[PDB]
């Protein structure tokens, strides 16, 4: 969750 | 990148205004925690984007970006709450459709404690007449100072340099530029304190499953 938002725009 | 331009990019990183889509009406303990958790969850999404807009942040290791956010998120939320509440003494403007009074904090056990803390710190920033640009630098520092290593210190130093600059523009005495810098930074201790308490209270609410499951919020709360 935190990681996917940090790797997507 | 000069201090002024760095401050400008922080302004451009500002998350959008958030509402919880709740028809105006009195509050209860079940609806208050419902709204507070639902709001925090939404703001958390916008906070991630905000951080990525801070020059150099996405240049940090993935391990650092995660640990920085996981440890400071509540502080950043509460710092935002205080800036929004600055021009509304005696009120905590969590959201346009979520305005709370101190007595309303009595609907939930242990939250009145945290509200007073928030109201006090807010009142403090009010006395100092916190400026928007200062709010931008301060919030940025909270994230960067809530601990690739060198890159971080470099970034933290840049933002710190931006705060000094903002203070220098106010055109006040140098001695008063120092007094103001220290007073603004000393308040971060109170924001970090109201944060730890807000987490403890929230964690306790989770363990009791009194608040719905918000994937992002749950993840951030657990670690
Ligand atoms: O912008 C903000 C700032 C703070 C909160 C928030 C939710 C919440 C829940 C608790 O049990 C205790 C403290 C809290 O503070 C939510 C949004």
């Amino acid at each position: 969750k935190l990681v996917q938002l940090l790797t997507t725009t | 990148l000069s201090p002024e331009q760095l401050v400008l990019t922080l302004l451009e990183a500002e998350p959008p205004h958030v509402l919880i889509s709740r028809p105006s009406a009195p509050f209860t303990e079940a609806s208050m925690m419902m709204s507070l958790t639902k709001l925090a969850d939404k703001e958390l999404v916008h906070m991630i984007s905000w951080a990525k807009k801070i020059p150099g942040f996405v240049e940090l290791s993935l391990f650092d970006q995660v640990r920085l956010l996981e440890s400071c998120w509540m502080e950043v939320l509460m710092m935002g709450l205080m800036w929004r509440s600055i021009d509304h003494p005696g009120k905590l403007i969590f959201a346009p459709d979520l305005v709370l009074d101190r007595d309303e904090g009595k609907c939930v056990e242990g939250i009145l404690e945290i509200f007073d803390m928030l109201l006090a710190t807010t009142s403090r920033f009010r006395e100092l007449k916190l400026q928007h640009k200062e709010y931008l630098c301060v919030k940025a520092m909270i994230l960067l100072n809530s601990s690739s290593s060198r890159k971080l210190a470099h970034l933290l130093n840049a933002v710190t340099d931006a705060l000094v600059w903002v203070i220098a523009k106010s055109g006040i005495s140098s001695q008063q530029q120092s007094m103001r810098l220290a007073n603004l930074l000393m308040l971060l201790s109170h924001v970090r304190h109201a944060s730890n308490k807000g987490m403890e209270h929230l964690l306790n609410m989770k363990c009791k499953n009194v608040v719905p499951v918000y994937d992002l919020l749950l993840e951030m709360l657990n670690a």
